[PDB]
């Protein structure tokens, strides 16, 4: 299968410096046109570098000076090493393969986030969002997980370890003032199960480790 | 380093003079080149006339041939371009480029070093 | 460095409606020009190339044209899998550079929210912190309104809003509202209420209770 | 002594494609290089190591004039020191190189109404070109993993590709005639 897997990113202090990776399958990383583009939270692409398969290297000037590329043929793998990161250079990062001028690029690997900042890891908090007749409308129900305070980012959720992906809705993250991030998973399920299923989130923080299972239920009083 | 100052523009009436000048510092050798471009209201930077330094030789565009001068003074490495007889289509911003090559080109990827050009206006 | 001018930077149509983009490029840049796709949180997929190259598996309905610095991205019959932002990208002048980018949502009938809300629960109450949680579940169009209250006075400054991408089935939104207290400022009030506005809503509608009550 | 025959490379009807760059080999000829240099007809005249008026006042044996077109925004990268498609993989100078860089549109005569396709360069290649290396094979460029057998499809390209002159071409995009001169100095 044709592929390209980006990974190396995570938290990074301003003036630190990391290595990210792209893996490729298929495609021969040497034998190509490959490129680096980022994406800011939010924002459109912005394209950061570029390796011809004999070995030219062309950067873009926000990065020039700071940002160089290696090649291991054995592994089929291209890095970019970041040297004196700056909170700008926070993006998700791409590698892709053009196939330039008699057509585009056409492989995109899923990214890797990478995140500069002075802030330090923290794993979040999971509370229940008990379902009730509150919550109770037109015979279904619904129930989450406030996933509270963490950084950096991602957090996954799922519902019954996957088991439940109907009527999911989990929201983006938004960062609180107190520079942490919250975020809620909810679900809507039939009204009628409430006393009789068990509904059991399962919240994963790969930044610092942090798995938590938790159970939502009905709110007793 | 090397570093091109740049003065002499200014408002002129058509048929006037006007001297540019451009003061070069920072080469090793006299083994660079000297270009001047202009670039009118919304169109590109356009080379007028060219100065290869080692061998002390003038080029021009045919527009400007028998208007514009241009010529070396070596004890204040400094770069003239006199404009004789100048007209409206030469109200441009003219900049003066160096590369590290001896002739010319129209191009200005070519040369790496320019200018903050002046501001030239010809008009009554 | 060549800009590219993206038109519009976003826009709304409705399913089975021709969708034009155009993107303008400050110098020429002869043909090459590609357009990408790009569903949030997705990598963006390659669907036209060298401005009017439909791609590998490219759906036809998908198309472009244009050459110099004129150039038109065309969804000729707007589908629910198509929503997505679409980007513009000149390949073939260093530094390669994108379009700012079109946010594509689709048009449906007016559909009113579901409005549920969340009491901090316990665990939380024993940390010294409160959440309270208000839920409008599948809604459309995307502008709403909330407004926290608390014992009848306005909130402002301390709630979040959070809205999920419009669905690729029923194309419609969920928004959560998220107020945050001390523990010590929620044991000051009893009734914590969201009211929600929403064109949905022949008036708007709140969802409240009271702290400390079944 | 007798003048070098300059006339045959500038004015040649035809010219080479890129990748298979024509070379002229000219024994120590004389040669005015001064009136050359001040041509109007030349808008790239860029020398290395030497001055365009002392070019006469040079020791060397074989003088080369090497002659091709490429796409105007091109021309730069013909020139010690540069990297990209031509330079890396068509035409290559070296660090050190000697002699002068000649360049002019030729949009009135490799243009063409719909497309003039004759003219080709090198895409695709491993490794880069060392100084004045030509290569002019054809092997179908394997992208990926799976061998080609000299078959096109997907991960497998002609290494090579042609340019698209139209008339109407901004001038980035328009051909040029190349003549590159160097000197055998001893
Ligand atoms: C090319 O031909 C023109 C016209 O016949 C002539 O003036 C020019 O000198 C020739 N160039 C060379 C290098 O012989």
């Amino acid at each position: 299968e044709v592929q390209l897997v980006e990974s190396g990113g995570g938290l990074v202090e301003p003036g630190g410096s990391l290595r990210l990776s792209c893996a490729a399958s298929g495609i021969t990383v040497s034998s190509n046109y490959m490129h680096w583009v980022r994406q800011a939270p939010g924002r459109g692409l912005e394209w950061v570098s570029l390796i011809y398969s004999g070995g030219s290297t062309f950067f873009a000037e926000s990065v020039k000076g700071r940002f160089t590329i290696s090649r291991d043929n054995s592994k089929n793998t291209m890095y970019l090493q970041m040297n004196s990161l700056r909170v700008e250079d926070t993006a998700v990062y791409y590698c892709a393969r053009e196939v330039p001028r008699i057509s585009g690029y056409d492989y995109w690997g899923q990214g890797t986030l990478v995140t500069v900042s002075s802030a330090s890891t923290k794993g979040p908090s999971v509370f229940p969002l008990a379902p009730s007749s509150k919550s109770t409308s037109g015979g279904t129900a619904a129930l989450g997980c406030l996933v509270k305070d963490y950084f950096p980012e991602p957090v996954t959720v799922s519902w019954n370890s996957g088991a439940l992906t109907s009527g999911v809705h989990t929201f983006p993250a938004v960062l609180q003032s107190s520079g942490l991030y919250s975020l809620s998973s909810v679900v809507t399920v039939p009204s009628s199960s409430l006393g009789t299923q068990t509904y059991i989130c399962n919240v994963n923080h790969k930044p610092s480790n942090t798995k938590v299972d938790k159970r939502v239920e009905p709110k007793s009083c | 380093q090397v570093q091109l100052v740049e003065s002499g523009g200014g408002l002129v009436q058509p048929g006037g003079s006007l001297r540019l000048s451009c003061a070069a510092s920072g080469f090793t050798n006299d083994f660079y080149s000297i270009a001047w471009f202009r670039q009118a209201p919304g169109k590109e930077r356009e080379g007028v006339s060219w100065l290869s330094v080692s061998d002390n030789t003038p080029t021009y565009v045919d527009s400007v041939k028998d208007r514009f001068t241009i010529s070396r003074h070596n004890a204040n490495n400094t770069v003239y371009l006199q404009m004789n007889m100048l007209k409206p289509e030469d109200t441009a911003i003219y900049y003066c480029a160096a590369g590290r090559f001896a002739g010319r080109d129209t191009w200005p990827s070519s040369y790496d070093y320019w200018g903050q050009g002046t501001q030239v206006t010809v008009s009554s | 460095d060549i800009q590219m001018t993206q038109s519009p930077s976003s826009l709304s149509a409705s399913v089975g409606d021709r969708v034009t983009i155009t993107c303008q490029a400050s110098q020429d840049i002869n043909k090459y020009l590609n357009w990408y796709q790009q569903k949030p949180g997705k990598a963006p997929n390659l669907l036209i190339s060298g401005a009017s190259n439909l791609e590998t598996g490219v759906p036809s309905r998908f198309s472009g044209s244009g050459f110099g610095t004129d150039f038109t991205f065309t969804i000729s019959s707007l589908q629910p899998e198509d929503i997505a932002t679409y980007y513009c990208q000149q390949s073939d002048n260093l530094p390669p550079t994108f379009g700012q980018g079109t946010k594509v949502e689709i048009k449906r009938t007016v559909a009113a929210p579901s409005v549920f809300i969340f009491p901090p629960s316990d665990e939380q109450l024993k940390s010294g912190t409160a959440s309270v949680v208000c839920l409008l579940n599948n809604f459309y169009p995307r502008e709403a309104k909330v407004q926290w209250k608390v014992d009848n006075a306005l909130q402002s400054g301390n709630s979040q809003e959070s809205v999920t991408e419009q669905d690729s089935k029923d194309s419609t939104y969920s928004l959560s509202s998220t107020l945050t207290l001390s523990k010590a400022d929620y044991e000051k009030h009893k009734v914590y209420a969201c009211e929600v506005t929403h064109q949905g809503l022949s008036s708007p509608v709140t969802k409240s209770f009271n702290r400390g009550e079944c | 002594t007798n003048l070098c025959p300059f006339g045959e490379v500038f004015n040649a009807t035809r010219f080479a494609s890129v990748y298979a760059w024509n070379r002229k080999r000219i024994s120590n000829c004389v040669a005015d290089y001064s009136v050359l240099y001040n041509s109007a007809s030349f808008s790239t005249f860029k020398c290395y190591g030497v001055s365009p008026t002392k070019l006469n006042d040079l020791c060397f044996t074989n003088v080369y004039a090497d002659s091709f077109v490429i796409r105007g925004d091109e021309v730069r990268q013909i020139a010690p020191g540069q990297t990209g498609k031509i330079a890396d993989y068509n035409y290559k100078l070296p660090d050190d190189f000697t002699g002068c860089v000649i360049a002019w549109n030729s949009n009135n005569l490799d243009s063409k109404v719909g497309g003039n396709y004759n003219y080709r360069y090198r895409l695709f290649r491993k490794s880069n070109l060392k100084p004045f290396e030509r290569d002019i094979s054809t092997e179908i460029y394997q992208a990926g993993s799976k061998p080609c057998n000299g078959v096109e499809g997907f991960n497998c390209y002609f290494p090579l590709q042609s340019y698209g002159f139209q008339p109407t071409n901004g001038v980035g995009y328009q051909p040029y005639r190349v003549v590159v001169l160097s000197f055998e100095l001893l």
